[PDB]
């Protein structure tokens, strides 16, 4: 066609009861850069080659309701140098409720979850929020 | 490599002919040197009197460079004839002659002294071919030729 | 008379030798340093002199030739110098170290300076340390002994 | 004329299915300079020389369509020091739809990939971005 | 894709008898090229002689606009035959071009030099195609055509 | 009088075939100091003495017309260390079209060329612009 | 002719020995160096000659070989270094070190580099500081001692 | 086979000797180091083989433990090196130097590695520089010698 999509309606496969989030970030994927010069090249700036990658960390927000508190059993997991780890697959869907791009994120486990502040003539909600790190990352479109 | 010898023997005053000749046809000579073993003396081709085609190396690059020019512009056929063609035809042609100078094989000290390469309407092509499926790019490159001959001139020193 | 010195980025290594002169990557280096000569002297002191001793010269020691690259899977020179350290069969050689400007008169690349180095033959060799968590280039170095250096005037 | 030129109608050619984009920077070439002194000089400042030249990265951006992963294929051609190289080329264009201004980009790769933020009461579409590395460029006006 | 190798090899010289002929009866042939693999080359029809339909191309962007004007005008069968229901197809046919020509599928910098659509008593139709239930609509179009020749022109620089 | 000046009529002298520019910056003259303080001076705090001298760069902008290429063009008459070197002058005037205040800089040469940026929503004009190194400048006020 | 130099940080290290060179943890190591030769010389004066000396090749000497891994619990070749050093009970081995690339014709692995190490026997071992206020892995160290290296030509 | 390595910052110090093995501050330490070892060798020249030298071996070394903690105003275990270092009066002891980690099968604490470390006898003792502008604690130091030491396999 020749109209782009909306980022409002999408889905988040965690291992939890909710599927639910306000917020999802933290999608990239980077390489690194090697540059390199011989004396006698009649060229002054340098070659650039390929080198190793590197993946960011992901953060995700969520409302807090009652009964609900499987981010902290989720880091409360850890052990000495051990963790569970879950496979974490994130998808954007189209108008008939299905996926249309998916990201595959392996070997998932939370490194940081932060609770709510408190303020007396707040009119706004309880979130609380969570950081993940990742070993790689894969993007599916179609 | 695994040569024990030629059959003949060629000296200086036999290749003087077989060099340069009235006819332009040259005949390259493989000789023995002492100490060295067995090489090939002359680079030059059957038309030894041509200001531009004497020597292999030159004809043996320019086809190269064709060839290769042939098959980075090939993606381009069935293309509509506008200038976003010609535009990304002639900047295909700079980078591949920018590369080639930039390995020693083109003279001069910058680019623009190497080559140059032009397309356009009423510059290389003309009205009624655009109405037929042709375009016209037009390429020169400057290249460089090797020394046969040196010579050697001796005198007394005063004391 | 001059305004501005010249550049150090823009030199060139040549082998006058068995038939290294003629191949393209064995005149690429990364760096090239040693190019160096010290004067080494004796002092004697005079009695009733109290003023100053007396300098006198002895002799002259130069520096090793240090050269730097990527690695080269296959290389004459590698085996040359590994001829000379396994087989302890060694064949000094000749080379010329150039630092190259542009000249215009249209224009051209050209010698500024050259330095003839004599009877070079190797004294070390060495490659970088392989590391699995550093982004790196395999870098290998080479090391000559030699008679002596001249400016070719 | 006396009247000058816009920036809101341009193309990129970079090997892919669609020449249109959202955003285009990084175009810039610079020099380096070395300053230099000797002691009796009747001038207390130093003087200036040209160095070694220096080119920017290239940073596109483009919204999301159905059935379109090329900067994902492009990234992922990478091997442990290669990777598919490309030739660049960006164009200006008047009324008649032609082009006036042209940057020509040599021997791009990409670096970075950068995919999109997903808020449930965004009411703005999905955009990922791509940052390119390349030797050197050139400018032809006219 | 899925293909090892064509049967039979093609050369420049026997396609010369196979893209162009007195008759017009043009073949396409399947082609390998070294690096790339089994390409298609050529893109003409049976009748190559034709100045309008030779390529595959403008027939098939013509088939597919008349099919389409075709299912959005089928509506409108059964109306009144009056200057209202000209007025509700005419709109209808030119925003259908309108999108065409927004797409890149018709030449022109302006929609206004891409189609044009008329229809009127005594300008397409006369009353007696009228009262008996017909309706006459006039649409003009404008394309572009390929290119298929690229021709290169190398040359020596005075150094 | 008793009233000042304005800053919106100039003109830029510096070779090319156009003298208007949009944005003129970077003049400015600086002396570095020098402290020293001796060990029975009735004084606590340190002596100030003149230095060396230090100028900044200029920077300069303007709108881009078909069939004007010069900023890189002079950029692009770099060699090795070498490149041309011009006189540049700038002038303020009067009502009249006459100078009043004369900038004059020896022996500049560029050192950063910097393109435009494309926005498709945008509707503003398209901004070149250069950064000029130079030894020394000077005033002139009637 | 080659345009750009190959990569450090893929390489691997094998043991042709007791059993050990079908031992997969064997052959993952963090760090791997010591791959260098030199030749040690004199220096004589002649007499007359006051423009350069003479240098004479002596001997040739070689570097450690050391690697470094995270701690291994139940190591055979740990076993085997320390039957060398508790029971003073040598028996030398042969090595052989790679560097790798990726080559295709589709994509394999393959050596790109390889030297063989010849009558390697145990030097050195130790292992990293025990700190209770720092986030660190414990990390085991073996240095040894061998005759020479050469090219797998 | 192994994918994660362990973790140094969990480890243990025990004194089998007089008493102390039950005494709960005698196995809490802020660091522990020292624990490698060393073969020493000399270098013998054969005529007629320049290619490489002989390396042989001569005898092996070991490092001093270090311990450190904050200081503990009574200590029995400083009473005993006191009494060695003031009194001449040595009496050798054994230890064990563990590294721990969790084991399940819930969970629970287990060593995972163990030194013996025989006949330790006082070497140097030192405690931290006092100094009133500086917020620090009062660290003290202890180095022993020891024979040799051996995995508990």
């Amino acid at each position: 066609a020749e109209y782009p999509l909306p980022k409002f309606h999408f889905q988040v496969d965690w291992g939890g009861s909710r599927l639910g989030f306000t917020e999802v970030s933290g999608l990239d994927v980077e390489t690194e850069v090697i540059e390199y010069r011989e004396g006698n090249l009649p060229q002054y700036h340098k070659l650039k080659m390929p080198g190793m990658q590197k993946f960011s960390n992901i953060t995700m927000k969520r409302g807090t309701f009652q009964g609900d508190n499987d981010f902290y059993k989720w880091w409360n997991t850890v052990a000495l140098n051990t963790i569970e780890r879950r496979d974490l697959t994130i998808s954007l869907l189209n108008e008939k409720h299905e996926p249309v791009v998916v990201w595959k994120v392996n070997r998932a486990w939370p490194t940081k979850v932060q609770s709510t502040d408190l303020k007396g003539d707040g009119n706004e909600v309880a979130i609380e929020s969570i950081e993940v790190a990742h070993e790689g990352l894969t993007i599916q479109n179609g | 490599s695994s040569v024990i010898k030629p059959v003949l023997k060629i000296t200086n005053e036999q290749q003087n002919n077989l060099n340069v000749h009235p006819t332009g046809k040259s005949i390259n000579a493989i000789r023995a040197f002492t100490g060295k073993g067995t090489l090939i003396w002359g680079a030059r081709t059957l038309a030894g009197n041509d200001n531009e085609w004497r020597y292999v190396s030159v004809r043996r690059f320019f086809n190269m460079a064709e060839e290769s020019i042939k098959k980075g512009s090939e993606p381009f056929v069935f293309e509509p004839n506008d200038a976003n063609t010609w535009t990304k035809v002639k900047a295909m042609i700079e980078n591949f002659l920018t590369l080639q100078w930039r390995a020693g094989a083109l003279a001069g000290a910058k680019p623009e002294q190497a080559f140059y390469v032009k397309i356009g309407l009423n510059e290389t092509m003309t009205a009624l071919d655009i109405l037929e499926g042709r375009m016209i790019v037009e390429i020169g490159m400057a290249v460089v030729r090797p020394a046969e001959f040196i010579i050697l001139k001796f005198s007394h020193k005063m004391q | 008379i001059r305004t501005y010195p010249p550049v150090s980025f823009f030199f060139e290594v040549v082998f006058q030798g068995e038939n290294l002169d003629k191949d393209v990557v064995e005149t690429r280096f990364q760096s090239v340093t040693g190019l160096s000569v010290d004067m080494q002297t004796e002092t004697l002191k005079e009695g009733g002199e109290n003023r100053f001793e007396h300098i006198l010269p002895v002799r002259t020691k130069y520096d090793p030739l240090v050269l730097k690259r990527g690695l080269v899977n296959d290389s004459q020179m590698v085996k040359w110098c590994m001829d000379a350290i396994l087989n302890f069969d060694i064949r000094p050689m000749n080379l010329l170290v150039r630092l190259l400007h542009i000249e215009r008169s249209s224009s051209t690349i050209a010698p500024l300076m050259t330095w003839k180095v004599i009877n070079a033959w190797p004294k070390k060799w060495s490659v970088s340390e392989f590391n699995a968590e550093q982004n790196s280039i395999a870098v290998e170095s080479l090391e000559l002994n030699y008679s002596y250096f001249e400016t070719l005037k």
